[PDB]
């Protein structure tokens, strides 16, 4: 099934 | 000098409101520019994915290269490519003789990490007659200065003749020290339409 | 004059940050304005806006009249209606006595073509007592001036009595010469609530 | 005093362009902040913003708590929670020693209603060591002043040690009198990375 | 009189089988008519939705306006709009000079509620030269009679010249007393093709 | 004659309600007939049927030959095959001795154009012993009469012996003049089961 | 006797057009009736109506109990349940005092099989106060007469009080002899709203 | 996930 | 659940082909 | 879960029409 | 004879590598052939389906007819049709005069069941001038020999004139004894292009 | 010796074309074999084969155990399981008395690495009576010889009875030295159907 | 000579089964080669490949340059680039000293047109030290011979020193006369790892 | 929801 | 479950680009 994910690590900046 | 003070301030605000430059940005997406995504470097792969489907994690990325030709420059609204070398191919909204380019990055004061080591450093701009042209024509070699202003403008090479371009390649040869990736906030193309 | 200079600067910036006018915009969508999209003229099919999801480009679309009451005014973020005449009906966030209207268009210095021939030129504003009313009360006849500032303000006719309106119609009768379409960036309605 | 004037104006514009403060916002979503939506108060549900497609009523719109860590502060672009006191939990993009917080609300001059009775009034900020801790360490008690500037900054308590946090809970204990809801436009967290 | 009785009955049945009227319905969808849904009133919003997705309820409607140009008139196969005023825009299967219109509603004897207070009462029909034409040409003002037959026919205004139309607007100004909505079962357009 | 009048009326209505004929239609799909769609001539691409879901219009399609054995005969609910010649093979719900066939077309009084030039004119019906048989037994040659009644019945040739068929082929050799296509509303097969 | 004849014919046609009875059907789906499909008998499953797409076998078709509260009564448009006795639970569109029920079946003259042995024979109707009550209040015991008219009406028991119901269970205790299944074309519920 | 809804209230007629 | 199936069946109906391999219930 | 909803809302936003039937929160 | 041995072996390998025949296959899909799936027999229905959706089993098939014009012939990569008679319609990559045909089936030694009773036995090939042409032109009658080689070639009829075809129909009249189905691994069309 | 040479070459080519062995492979997926993937060892996960779309990193590719029962043996088209010993469970297309097994690996001459240290070395094959039995009946112990031919065959143990199996477990007890993974290109099961 | 004949045959078949050459192909995708798709010339839009799922045809697409490093060479399984000049960059599975290259095209005997005018004719191969290098080291200039064998091998220039490459560029300068496109079936890179 | 099916019976060959 | 994934992978295969960042298993 469709299932989003949390990242827990900061994005590129 | 009071009326003169008001005039100086209004002039500064007027320029600020005109996309900070007062100049057409022929790369701006909403105005007709577009990223030629099949000719750009591969987007940087984040450690984790955005979703999963049937147990397979999918979408290991933060931002697409489109953000490079969109005006928001809050931290994180930049396109990250792998390592310290890469390239971006942009189709302009019109056929122009290119006169200048702009690169923006966030100021050091807004960076969560304290630094902007992911900003582009040495770069070049080429004009392409076709997007599959292998070797472009050099429009200039430049350095983005991490000790300078957030928005920096660069003058295109002065050409004897005038060849017009509607496609430009930005090549980044180096960054300001980040090992994993380079983050591009905004690239603008200025010049005179044919 | 230094403290006075700082005061002038701060006053100018504060006004700038308040939607450039310091006045409620009762047509603004986020604040409660709405387009009566069944009472707008025909959208011109520009198909110049790209839609993507997860970085994957999907398809090109045209801007709806909703953008006329949203604040972004980068080039291209406008509603293009067919030809040089059209009309738009907006329901306001409050019942008000209208005092003024604002029309914004991009400055020529930001237009790729060098001109703003697609900008509205002659227009009028009417007050409607209900959304089915055909014949409204004339609130003013105006021209948007292609040689003037990007944002222009227009004073409503104040009738000897005070009828309030919560519905407004903008009629555009002409543009600055573009044959195919007219592009409307933003329309604001100002006044005093009942 | 002319060159000094230009310097003052450029200084003011530069500060304005740096998220109005020149300080990292570790809560900002694009830079890596996120809402822990299961630890926020109940969102206020109106059935009054109807989204439709081809005239078919489709769904009723309301803003999520994510807008609290996004920069747009046009009227209406706020998270409305139910009643006059509530709470929001934010995960920061870095582990920091928190030093200050910022709250923004629209100015009264832009509010369609004439007032900002929906603004937060009495509030506190707590640091949480894990997402399940209920009260946390008090980082400060404050009041947003409805007669003050749109943007207000508040200094965290000076404590003998320095404990770092990557989760902060904003508790709003009262608003400025609106009976139905409280509207949060933007909350920022400032401090020093570890 | 027996053969005459058979003739009368066969005549009645033949007419009945020919869509009850023996006349082309240029609005009939299957024959080439279409609803111009972006110009019709907004469909009535039911209290509950048809499904949910990701926790958001979706589709708060019963029937689309298409049912107005489809022949089934069992109770409930009607298009409901909000309140007692509304409009429907229909593109006909051919360019015609309109001669007459038909409105059908269920009989009182088939209404679950015992009444047909949701039936249209006062209405008008306009011919449009383009679907974005703001003011149409009046083809007639009529009243649907709740004490009359289920199917009612109305004669178009007798015109000095003959302008042809392929688009018609039905405006309902009132219903037979239902406060929430008005329900349209079927509207037909009759006339002579050019 | 009054009770007799009521009897005549009731007899006529009863026959009308029994598919207008009072006879089993062994080709009817809902009762067990099937199109052998691999043995039909080419469908003409009219793309005049709209498909929607949840009130959202999605796309236009053309009617399949299945409509030839479904009962709705409002204008447009017909199978259009390319040109003026074609063929259709139908598997019947029972093994029968065929006695008669019915062809229906809309009456001229319901056709927008005033004519039924797309109606079949000359046709023949063949019996097939299995669905791979190329040369069938002629069951009759007929003309659908454009000046006759909407529903027309045609008597099968009865062979001196009795061969039963469960597969029937309709061959249309000509139409009433439409150059692009021929439109078939309904074909029925009547007879006695074995 | 001619005008009287026309009156009789118009009266008969008018009654026919009103769902053949002139009475509200509170079970009719379009008007708000619904099947409680978890409280119906097992549907009869043939693997013999194959739906295919591009020649690929896709799914095996069978009618749901919903067709019992839909008006089409062409052969085959019935709910087939397994065996020769079963039950169906229907939620009515209103709370009513039930007065009468109607059952329809196809006439023998239209049945491909020559008989209607699949028709319901002995049946009862019960009123249920909630969807979990198993037996309910008996509203009547009846027999559908295979030698009778297609449409048959049955009067509910006269009881000293009047209890209202919005759920009725139809129990079929026998059919007219078909060994595999029983086929229900249409069931109606008549009565007085509360 | 996709999830239909029962209405429990009568439609417009 | 099967409301979803019947609306999917509505979408599919005109585009599929129906073959009876035996008499359907009538 | 509602990350899915907000990305769906992004897809839907430009194509829907928004009508306020009462003042939104501000 | 050693060099002659090498020559014979290389010749054999060269032919083997050229699709085993050294001849253009104008039916080969990758080279431009296509199955006209609406004119082919219905694919064989397996006992179980490939998935379910909303509780309904979907896709009761193994392979589509496309595999007949793809080169893989491992057991199971064949198109199965129902019974022992069927047909396949193929559009060739060019307009050709057909000279020969190839049929392949697995060898008995690779069949899990021990036999190849599902192989085609008696068959014919027809040329079609249009894919809806009812009766094709016979190009040949042949038998695939279960005691012969896996790959078998068949010579087209020698024609007095030369009519070219770009569509061919393969009709199988029989198999080698399997009652349920017939499985086609590969069919090739050879000849000279016009 | 020439005709004898042609016979030898045709014999060799014929054997080659029959899956190189001329024997049924009851594990082959296309013929009905399947992996019981919940009873296989853990797949080796590299994050090094990145699939992207429009430059967006999408998912990391790795081969499933299904490739073990598929014929392609180009380098890389193998199932890599974690470590140097593991197991795979295969359901055969028929119930058989197993007689022999085949293992294939790429030859060293085609390996990019110069070696085939990832090939299976010591292994055993067990017959399982049901998918939950853990050890099963030993059918044989063997070694794949890295200095041998690409394809190797192994004879099952001769046992006094003949037990049939439709599930076999291949246990690899060691590889040829690769530290990270073991790569299985193809496993076949031969025998006699029941 | 019989045992010798068998040895010759077996040696030939063994070489044939080892990708026809017995040599590692370091460009092969499955073994670790990759296309640098941002450094390929324009794909010609043939749209001659069909995509289906579950037997349902969905849409036509064109082959990507990935097919140049995949082994299938049936007619049509090639990458078509626009015009008669193009280039392709491939990253190899190992750092090698290149010794030879192979180009394959279909034989004329398998081409529908009788010719292979779309085949590459004049080409050159360059070694690149990193994927951003513009000017590579020439490894050879060659012509693919339309009158030669399907698979052709070309010897690299060996420089006096030994530089190794893991990136290779193929430049095609001309084809055998097709004006629209050039079709590349397979390119292999052979050599010795460092 | 979407839900694949195992076959347990051999395919046509 | 992963039958769904592999059929999705079949759909996706020709349209994606594959980059090896290290040697795949062989
Ligand atoms: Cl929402
Ligand atoms: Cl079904
Ligand atoms: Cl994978
Ligand atoms: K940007
Ligand atoms: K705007
Ligand atoms: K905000
Ligand atoms: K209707
Ligand atoms: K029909
Ligand atoms: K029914
Ligand atoms: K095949
Ligand atoms: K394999
Ligand atoms: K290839």
């Amino acid at each position: 099934p469709f299932t989003r994910l949390r990242h827990n690590g900061p994005p590129p900046v | 000098t009071e009326a003169q003070a008001r005039a100086i301030v209004n002039s500064a605000l007027k320029l600020y409101s005109q996309d900070k430059t007062g100049m057409v940005d022929f790369a701006l997406e909403s105005g007709g520019g577009s990223i030629l995504s099949t000719r750009c470097s591969e987007t940087y792969e984040t450690k984790t994915a955005l979703m999963s489907l049937f147990g397979i994690p999918l979408w290991y990325f933060s931002q697409s290269p489109r953000v490079v030709i969109q005006p928001d420059i809050y931290p994180g609204n930049c396109w990250a490519f792998k390592g310290s070398q890469g390239y971006l191919v942009v189709r302009l909204s019109m056929m122009i003789h290119p006169a200048a380019f702009t690169l923006e990055h966030i100021p050091k004061t807004l960076s969560p990490t304290g630094n902007i080591s992911s900003a582009p450093k040495d770069f070049a701009v080429y004009g392409l007659e076709n997007e599959y042209q292998e070797e472009g024509q050099l429009l200039g070699q430049f350095t983005y200065d991490q000790d300078g202003e957030s928005l920096q403008m660069f003058q295109a090479l002065k050409r004897p003749d005038d060849t017009a371009f509607q496609i430009v390649e930005l090549r980044i040869f180096s960054n300001w020290g980040h090992p994993e990736y380079t983050c591009l906030y905004r690239f603008r193309v200025h010049g005179e339409p044919v």
